[PDB]
């Protein structure tokens, strides 16, 4: 019982090295910000997708 | 250490490399099971698009990350 | 940083961990000194029984800590 309780307030210790969260819901955490680069790194790729047709086609 | 490569297209492409390797290596390794030419490839992750002389370890490319694939034209 | 497991028979082992080493990894540190398996050993701390796939910085074992051994049978 003190400040270093896990910041989910599942039971567990935290870590500083994990910002404040424990093992299993850092690894939440990890997974879902790895989720978030997925999903804007398509949205990337769609935009990338759509300059070169567009540039391919602004040839012939 | 393995990472993957989505397409656009419905394809993953899992790869074997090291956080040693450089980007154009890493473009190699896709031409060896996809035929697409290193030059024809364009690499994301992170909202960035992957530098040629750089390395995955640059970049923050560890276990299990995806990155994305598309094609030059 | 370095901990200590005591058994109940006058021996003391002392290990060299990080606070993200899980609570198996230990029990496999304690078995490259003392040669007892992982499946037999029983890790107290603070009054619990340390779970498997956690980690020391989940109990909150920090530098100095001491830990308990109980052979399984
Ligand atoms: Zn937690």
């Amino acid at each position: 019982q003190s400040e270093l309780l896990c910041k989910k307030g599942c039971g567990y210790y935290g870590n500083p090295a994990w910002q404040g969260f424990c093992s299993k819901c850092w690894r939440e955490e990890y997974h879902k910000a790895r989720q978030k680069q997925i999903q804007e790194d398509w949205e990337l790729a769609e935009r990338l997708q759509r300059e070169e047709e567009e540039a391919f086609a602004s040839s012939q | 250490m393995q990472i993957f490569v989505k397409t656009l297209t419905g394809k993953t492409i899992t790869l074997e490399v090291e956080p040693s390797d450089t980007i154009e290596n890493v473009k190699a390794k896709i031409q060896d099971k996809e035929g697409i030419p290193p030059d024809q490839q364009r690499l994301i992750f992170a909202g960035k698009q992957l530098e040629d002389g750089r390395t995955l370890s640059d970049y923050n490319i560890q276990k299990e990350s995806t990155l994305h694939l598309v094609l030059r034209l």
